[PDB]
């Protein structure tokens, strides 16, 4: 496994094994506001989560 | 039988190896901070007795395409990309420093600042950057400065906690390791933190693979591969014909 | 530092309908480019056992 | 017992940078063993 | 061309310097 | 002697 | 024998 | 070839060498 | 003591294939 | 006879 030996020469040739999806990252940015006339639907402005 | 069978087989086999190298670049077109690998051939002659007629060729990776990648605007505070030439110092699972360009940073529960691949990001102290746990606003500065806002603090309590270690060494003195991290070819050489590299925060740098360039080299590899295979077929055809000398 | 509760309001999804369409364009092209490599390798292997 | 040895055919006729033959077997080409 | 001394093996190095 | 022939010995 | 020789018997 | 005085055994091709 | 079996393709396969009747497979052992 | 050899007359 001497990769740094002659990495630019034919003896040091390295081949990749492909690609993969490491993660499906969530982007918790703040969404827009929907002003409703219902008296029981509510929004958290900023950091926080409702607990059920 | 003629030794041109193996002289042509070696060329055909090496063309496949270059094909594997190019196929890896196309699989990693959408990869973040991915530097496309180069592929070429070297003519190595069989020096010795006899006529100088047998020359072999083996594929090699002379370097990488260090051009600026495709910058993706994500509008995320923890997304940074290097402006022009530069690197981000990270340590892998083993604990060895390596240069990466994956600016898709994240914060775990303990507060350590890692990237999308899980590599710890180094700082001015040369230790992994650790932030206070209860954060409320994280902003990365232009020069790698990390300024945080403690949870519940007013907007005027903005202070810097750490600085991203940006390194700008000679590109031709770097080699990609087995895990995608660029390191120095000469071992035990420190990575000096450069004060010129700038980070364009709010964006992520994609790969620099030139898709059309990969395809137009694929079509060349196919033709050269198939010509050498025909040489293998004409080598055995000659041997079959010459087999009639002893027949009587 | 927690968020405030706003009554009679709702938080819309933060998805960018233009990000997805641009992401679809690149992902579709990369999907087709890798298919050609698979097709190319298939013909090269087919050529070897058809010629030799 | 002064013999010469090695893998015949395609493996040996590649240039030595390929490193396909085991080193122990490749060193029996000069008459050793 | 029958000689009395076995021919030397051909060499195919990556660099002629390290030969 | 073919003027300018290649040789078969490491340069 | 050959140092890397393979055996024809079950391991 | 190498003539022996006892018949050679039949080769065994097991799917798992433990079950032999 | 005859040695018997199916000649050719069926015999020259691993026993895991199991394409030979068990009675015929016994005959090759050397008992009939 | 073979244990399971086909006959040559109608079954």
């Amino acid at each position: 496994g001497q990769s740094s030996q002659n990495t630019e020469l034919p003896s040091g040739l390295m081949l990749g094994a492909g690609s993969k999806v490491v993660a499906t990252q969530k982007v918790h940015t703040h969404g827009n506001a929907q002003t409703t006339t219902n008296a029981l639907d509510m929004m958290v402005e900023g950091d926080g989560f409702f607990q059920v | 039988m003629d030794r041109a069978l193996f002289l042509a087989m070696s060329g055909a086999k090496q063309n496949m190896q270059a094909l594997q190298l190019r196929a890896n670049n196309l699989a990693n077109v959408s990869t973040t901070g991915f530097r496309a690998d180069l592929a070429q051939a070297r003519s190595m002659q069989a020096y010795g007795e006899g006529h100088p007629s047998r020359v072999f060729s083996m594929t090699e990776r002379p370097g990488h395409n260090f051009a600026q990648g495709s910058v993706i605007t994500t509008g995320r505070d923890l997304d940074v990309t290097i402006e022009g030439s530069g690197w981000i110092s990270v340590l892998d699972h083993t604990g060895k420093e390596g240069l990466t360009r994956n600016g898709n940073l994240k914060v775990d529960q303990n507060g350590m600042l890692t990237n999308a691949s899980g590599h710890l990001v180094l700082g001015e102290n040369d230790a992994p950057i650790t932030l206070p746990i209860p954060l409320s606003k994280i902003e990365i500065g232009r020069d790698g400065t990390i300024s945080v806002l403690p949870q519940g603090a007013p907007a005027e309590e903005f202070q810097a906690v750490d600085r991203i270690k940006l390194v700008k060494p000679n590109d031709q003195s770097l080699f990609k390791d087995t895990n995608g991290l660029f390191r120095h070819k000469t071992p035990n050489q420190p990575y000096e933190a450069d004060a010129t590299v700038s980070l364009q925060t709010g964006a992520i740098e994609g790969s620099n693979v030139n898709a059309v360039g990969e395809m137009t080299a694929l079509i060349d590899l196919q033709r050269q591969f198939e010509m050498q295979v025909k040489m293998m077929s004409t080598a055995e055809e000659m041997d079959k014909s010459s087999d009639s000398l002893l027949r009587m | 530092g927690l968020g405030e509760i706003r009554q009679s309001m709702l938080e819309a999804s933060n998805v960018n309908v233009t990000e997805e369409l641009v992401n679809m364009i690149e992902a579709q092209r990369v999907y087709e480019m890798n298919s050609k490599v698979i097709s190319s390798v298939d013909k090269m292997m087919s050529f070897v056992n058809q010629q030799l | 017992g002064n013999m010469v040895a090695g893998i015949p055919g395609a493996l040996s006729n590649q240039p030595p940078a390929d490193a396909s033959i085991p080193q122990d077997v490749a060193q029996m080409k000069d008459g050793s063993v």
